[PDB]
């Protein structure tokens, strides 16, 4: 029930997905690639998330 | 000596179970659950059985009251320390420690409270208007008693069973100095 | 928006019973079926509470309470109801009930 | 409240609460600790005998100023005084509030004297609950004869025979 | 910022 | 000169300056709190007590002037006036004047205000009614 | 019971004449109304409750209620609850009620 | 809101008291002076 509390991570905008990003790149000791982090959030095809990242 | 020994009436004490829960889940799953956030930050559970009443905290911190014995305050515990295993958390029984043990006994002769106040004035603070008893706080053991006009007294702040009944039996020959009739 | 219980009622079951065939045909689409039960639930809220005169009371043994959510939920046991007198006998009962403040 | 109480001026909670918007509990606390300190004062410094000036109930001091907030004679007030006094050897009472205990007395005396003074008004005046009166005037009418003082009716100033039965 | 309280002469 | 001062000046003191009127303005940030509060404390009728003593346990007795010559007392009596207690509410909207509206907590009522020290054998001293016998009960000098 | 039937008839004639708009709006065709009042009164005949005109944990034909609580309050064994704007469902029968009583004794 | 203390009674009480005990008529000296009982024409 825990883990099938948290919603999904795919929010109506973007600031809120980048947060959840450099949280994880914060909380992760070594540089992250791209395909990881689109694998810890819920979509993996290229959208706003990786030119607004950039 | 002192012809009757006190009972136990309440017993209070804390088990951390070393994880985090989900007072959510818990209160959603458990039987008797009170889970009031804006009133308290713990889920409130009461079992039938050993008649007792946990306060489950997110921390995995457990104070369970309402026992009348160390043993039933043990398996109380255990019971909710399983309880929370069967909805599904890693609580393990770590440490187990009893803070307040309260027991109420009748020494069965009125008390010159008044008179009581006069001599140990500087162990009992006596306040009929506010609160009709004498509050008597021992030095040794620090067990504070509650003296009543019927005989009636109030042992709490104890530990286990010997600093209550030492309580007890050093405050009766200084009530068996004040009776009335 | 308002609190949501009345689909586990006989109406609330039979109104569901009744949806999802319309579902299934085509005739009512997923968004006007959310917006009517919130209206059904919102009419019943209302129409519930002002013109209607009955009285009822139960007494019993509880054999399990819970509170969370914001709900009372009560598992009594061998109690009786009275109606407005007329007296009937209940094995177990379930009471889900909520709070009086407004949500959202 | 300790002022009064050293003074022998004794005033009780409620009139402190009149004075100041102070809640109970916290009052009560702040006078226990006030206490002690006095008394850890008292023991560092010079010594000070009590001889019953910190007690609790102090229910003689009450009865004159609650005589004249009625306004009832001075025999009427002084055989209140008795009657609170002989109260402190009933059991059964001794338990009560000290304002219970001399309100309770001075009403006793006021139906023993055929003051026109009713319990409603004797409990809007002292702040008692009107049934918390007529409790206490019914449970010491067991007690007539140890409280009402002797020589009042010895001098024919008061009968024990005037004051109503339960 | 604007006073909380006034006084009034009454007339 | 003193009949006259307690008879009519005492209440003419009391009726210039009767009532007392004070405005908290709504302050308001939002328009949630659009309300002004107007309270006034109203002065009415002046009483005075005959001459009086309050000891130190609160027991108030009449005070005679051999007592209060004898103990070092100051003859005196208590002043009481009527308060009656009006509160307003007004819709604090800018621009539209206000009108203010009771919410019926009108309480009202007598209150201790001093003491006021009375001049012997005057219309409130106890020896303006006593006759030569009752001056001697009270051991005064006729 | 009369008083739940006449309830139910006041349920379905207001649900019926709010849909009617929301019907509208959406843009399907009137048919769509009446044959889902018909639906309604055989499945509210057909259930046989109410006549018509038209270890600890926790885990149709149940004795059961909903309703709403004002106040709920509980001393050593007893358990007082002050419910309102209900509706029961014991032994297939329908009632409703303004104020409950609820008094319970816990073990 | 008290209005016990509202109103300071030993305000008026205290103001009157001392212009009476002493002399001075404010908050003129010598108004109010200690009669003089030496004599009843004194």
């Amino acid at each position: 029930a825990l883990q099938a509390n948290q919603t999904d991570i795919s929010k109506s905008h973007d600031s809120s997905k980048l947060l959840w990003a450099t949280e994880y790149i914060q909380k992760k000791g070594k540089p992250v690639l791209v395909n990881e982090l689109l694998d810890y959030l819920s979509m993996k095809k290229d959208d706003k998330v990786i030119e607004l990242l950039k | 000596t002192s012809g009757i020994v006190p009972t136990l009436q309440n017993i209070v004490a804390t088990v951390t179970l070393g994880c985090r829960l989900d007072l959510k889940t818990v209160a959603l799953h458990a039987r008797n659950a009170e889970y009031n956030p804006k009133r308290f930050a713990a889920v409130i559970m009461r079992i039938r059985e050993p008649k007792t009443t946990a306060l489950i905290f997110a921390s995995g911190k457990m104070v369970v009251t309402g026992a009348k014995s160390e043993d039933d305050s043990k398996l109380a515990s255990r019971k909710y320390a399983r309880i929370i295993q069967k909805i599904g958390f890693a609580a393990k029984f770590t440490d187990f420690k009893i803070q307040n043990i309260v027991g109420s006994c009748d020494v069965k002769f009125p008390i010159r409270l008044e008179g009581l106040a006069f001599s140990h004035g500087t162990f009992s603070s006596y306040e009929p208007e506010l609160f009709p008893g004498l509050i008597y706080r021992m030095v040794k053991p620090k067990i504070v008693l509650l003296i009543f006009v019927s005989g009636k007294i109030v042992l709490t702040g104890a530990k286990q069973r010997e600093e209550i009944y030492q309580a007890f039996e050093a405050i009766y020959p200084v009530l068996s100095e004040f009776r009335k009739m | 928006g308002y609190y949501e219980l009345y689909r586990r009622s006989t109406i609330g079951n039979s109104l569901v019973d009744a949806l999802d065939t319309l579902i299934s045909d085509g005739r009512i689409e997923a968004s006007l079926a959310m917006r009517v039960l919130e209206t059904f639930d919102k009419v019943v809220a209302e129409t519930l509470k002002d013109n209607t005169q009955s009285k009822l009371t139960v007494k019993g043994n509880l054999d399990t309470y819970g509170f969370c959510d914001d709900v009372w939920t009560f598992i009594v046991k061998n109690c009786q109801v009275t109606v407005e007198q007329s007296v009937i006998s209940v094995d177990k009962l379930r009471i889900v009930a909520c709070n009086s403040k407004k949500s959202e | 409240l300790i002022g009064c109480r050293r003074a022998e001026v004794a005033r009780t909670f409620k009139e402190i609460q009149s004075l100041i918007h102070v809640k109970t509990k916290e009052f009560g606390k702040t006078l226990n600790i006030m206490k002690n300190i006095l008394r850890g004062k008292s023991e560092d410094g010079f010594l000070k005998i009590d001889t019953d000036n910190m007690s609790g109930a102090q229910n003689l001091t009450y009865i004159p100023r609650f005589c004249s907030h009625l306004g009832l004679p001075m025999q009427v007030t002084t055989s209140a005084e008795y009657t609170a006094k002989k109260c402190k050897e009933i059991k059964e009472i001794a338990g009560k509030s000290p304002i219970t205990i001399a309100v309770v007395s001075i009403y006793l005396n006021i139906l023993l004297f055929q003051i026109p003074i009713t319990a409603a008004k004797v409990g809007q005046t002292l702040q008692v609950t009107e049934g918390t009166i007529k409790s206490g005037y019914k449970i010491l009418y067991e007690h007539r004869d140890k409280l009402v003082d002797p020589q009042l009716i010895a001098n024919g100033v008061v009968s024990l025979d005037n004051l109503p039965g339960v | 910022l604007r006073r909380k309280t006034r006084q009034l002469k009454v007339l | 000169s003193f009949n006259q001062f307690v008879d009519y000046t005492l209440q003419d003191i009391i009726c210039e300056d009767s009532t007392l009127i004070l405005e908290q303005l709504a302050q308001h940030t939002t328009e949630s709190d659009n309300i002004s509060r107007k309270y006034e404390i109203s002065f009415g009728k002046i009483y005075v007590t005959k001459p009086m003593v309050n000891e130190s346990d609160g027991v108030t007795h009449a005070l005679y002037p051999q007592e209060a010559r004898l103990r070092n007392l100051t003859y005196s009596s208590g002043l009481f006036v009527d308060v009656k207690k009006r509160t307003y509410e007004a819709i604090d909207v800018p621009g539209r004047e206000l009108k203010y509206e009771l919410i019926a907590e009108e309480s009202e009522g007598k209150v201790f205000i001093g003491r006021l020290p009375i001049m012997l054998r005057s219309k409130n001293c106890y020896l303006s009614e006593a006759t030569e016998s009752d001056l001697y009960k009270l051991k005064e000098c006729p | 019971n009369a008083e739940a039937s006449r309830v139910y008839e006041i349920i379905v004639e207001s649900v019926v004449n709010e849909v009617r708009e929301d019907f509208e709006n959406a843009g399907i065709d009137e048919q769509t109304l009446q044959d889902l009042k018909n639906i309604w009164q055989k499945k509210l005949t057909e259930t046989k409750v109410t006549t018509f005109s038209w270890d600890y944990l926790i885990s149709p034909d149940e004795n059961l209620m909903l309703c709403l609580y004002d106040k709920v309050t509980r001393t050593k064994a007893r358990w007082k609850c002050s419910l309102k704007d209900g509706v029961v469902t014991i032994n297939r029968n329908d009632y409703t009620f303004q104020k409950a009583q609820v008094e319970a004794e816990w073990v | 809101f008290n209005m016990k203390l509202a109103i300071n009674a030993k305000t008026i009480t205290s103001g009157l008291k001392y212009a009476l005990a002493t002399g001075n008529w404010g908050e003129r000296a010598g108004v109010s002076q200690v009669l003089n009982r030496y004599t009843y024409s004194s």
